[PDB]
């Protein structure tokens, strides 16, 4: 028997759904998200890290003009300082005072660290989904890890559940991601070869091995202080430690929908997001006939206390004959009340005790217990606290979901008003026929 | 390599409505930020470097 279900996208959040196949008894199945995975796929369009700048010893002709080669290293100056008398610690360096040449030259390459300090840019596309799903299979509790791309079957005590696809594409992550170690940003980064002075990107290589570094850094060597060896430069800082300083909050601070963020692999997950579809085959030895199975009669519901909290604060007594000692399953018929037990133990002629959860401000619903029905009713009372750590149990109200109360006066003050407009109609329509009848 | 961090103390916690009022105790200065779980999370953040 194939059984199709939509839960929404909620973690922590147990459902219930009936598998109604008559002539068998009724099963119910609880099924909670524990969690859920969106795993983009990447492409890695190019790394950042901290540059060094290597300045190799400077040559100092005396008595000559020295000259220097282009090279193509990534960010590469040369340029020759004309009347430099340089010292040494045990007096001048040459035997010329004026016609001296120092040539000077620096080049921009990776750090040594950037092994393990860098950041990633990629291309973020479709994410694969995955889930780990605790379902309630008469009486057990089954865990199973599934990928979520309806492409999945995975197997329950011989039933087979496949789950998704989902029903909503969206995903914390732009096309453009960039990872650091454990956070991820949406950042826009520049193409690689465009990057800038200062800012990420002003070093780029294709991937952390490579020999190839783009690099733009605005290097210009200038001249040394009288007297002096030294290079002196001026050199745009590297934009990754900027980056690192102005990095701001991650996606695990800032996602919406409350999106929980994790590298290596990149995933998004927990994501209160539209809603997943599932699947369900149930093979017929799973299903008890029910003339085999305890019967319902005679039920009668009392519900003695109710409170619309986010938590199961609603109980309900109902009455019962039951046929024969068994388990029975419960479950709700409205969208508007859930009941915490999926199924109950009955025997002879007693009473059993369900838990529920409702927004409704008067809780009108039935109760479906072995294929027989009643019907409960309860005025609620809201909690006295405001605050709860966990979600609610129980759906959204309509407009339409009003107390009894409420609709009473509602029907009493449109009646009222309805019957004015109507007596004044009659009384124009009226005189308007006397109107006609008179030539 | 793995560093060790602390852990701020637990804010003393009262509930109004729609409302969470939180009394923060930090030690040093310490992050603090929130976000609403729907469609605009309104990303929110500010350092506290004293009782607040
Ligand atoms: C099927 O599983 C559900 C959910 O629990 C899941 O399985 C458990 C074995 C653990 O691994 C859980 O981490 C996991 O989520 C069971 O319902 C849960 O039962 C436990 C008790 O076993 C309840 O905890 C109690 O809660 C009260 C009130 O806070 C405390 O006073 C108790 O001290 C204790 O902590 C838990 O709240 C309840 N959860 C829900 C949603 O009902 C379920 O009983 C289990 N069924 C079977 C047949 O195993």
């Amino acid at each position: 028997y194939e059984h199709v279900t939509v839960i929404p996208n909620t973690v922590g959040v147990p459902y219930k759904t009936l598998v109604n196949r008559p002539g068998y008894s009724p099963m119910v199945l609880e099924m909670e998200l524990l969690s859920v995975t969106l795993e983009p796929t990447l492409s890695l369009d190019y790394i950042t890290c901290e540059y060094k700048t290597v300045i190799p010893s400077p040559y100092v002709k005396c008595c000559g003009t020295a000259e220097c080669k282009d090279k193509s290293l990534p960010d590469y100056s040369c340029k020759v300082f004309t009347g430099v008398y340089p010292f040494m610690w045990g007096g001048a360096y040459c035997f010329c005072d004026t016609e001296n040449t120092q040539l000077s030259e620096a080049h921009v390459e990776k750090s040594e660290s950037c092994k393990t300090e860098f950041a990633s840019a990629y291309r973020a596309h479709t994410a694969s989904a995955s889930a780990k799903l605790r379902v309630l299979y008469q009486g057990n509790n089954v865990t199973v890890s599934a990928y979520a791309n309806g492409d999945h079957a995975v197997t329950v005590k011989d039933a087979k559940f496949i789950v998704g696809p989902m029903s909503s594409a969206w995903t914390p992550f732009d096309n453009k991601i960039v990872v650091y170690k454990g956070d991820v940003y949406n950042m826009d980064y520049p193409p690689f070869g465009a990057g800038r002075p200062g800012q990420f990107g002003d070093i780029q290589s294709r991937t952390p091995e490579s020999e190839d570094v783009y690099a733009n850094t605005q290097l210009v060597l200038q001249r040394p202080s009288a007297g002096t060896v030294h290079v002196p430069y001026s050199q745009a800082p590297s934009g990754f430690k900027y980056w690192l300083k102005e990095r701001g909050a991650s996606l695990q601070h800032t996602a919406p929908f409350g999106c929980q963020i994790a590298t290596n692999p990149v995933r998004a997950m927990n994501c209160a997001v539209g809603n997943m579809p599932i699947s369900i085959d149930i093979p017929d030895a799973a299903f008890t006939r029910v003339v085999d199975a305890p019967s319902l009669t005679d039920m009668s519901c009392e519900v003695p206390a109710c409170t619309h909290s986010s938590d199961f604060g609603g109980v309900a007594i109902i009455k019962y004959a039951a046929s024969k000692k068994g388990k029975c399953a419960v479950h709700s018929m409205t969208n508007a009340v859930t009941i915490r037990e999926a199924e109950i133990e009955v025997e002879g002629n007693s009473q059993l005790q369900i838990s529920f959860s409702t927004a409704l401000a008067s809780a009108e619903f039935r109760v479906q217990v072995c294929s027989t029905q009643v019907h409960c009713a309860a005025e609620c009372h809201p909690p006295k606290d405001h605050i709860v750590n966990y979600p609610a149990s129980h759906t959204t109200l309509g407009v339409q979901d009003i107390s009894v109360t409420a609709m009473s006066w509602v029907q009493k003050i449109t009646g009222g008003v309805g019957l004015v407009v109507a007596v004044a109609a009659l009384i124009l329509i009226v005189v308007l026929c006397v109107s006609f009848s008179r030539h | 390599v793995t560093c060790r961090v602390p852990k701020a103390r637990n804010p003393t916690v009262t509930y109004g409505k729609n409302q969470v009022i939180m009394l923060l105790y930090p030690d040093h200065p310490t992050l603090l930020s929130y976000r609403n779980m729907g469609e605009e999370p309104n990303y929110q953040e500010e350092w506290v470097t004293h009782k607040k």
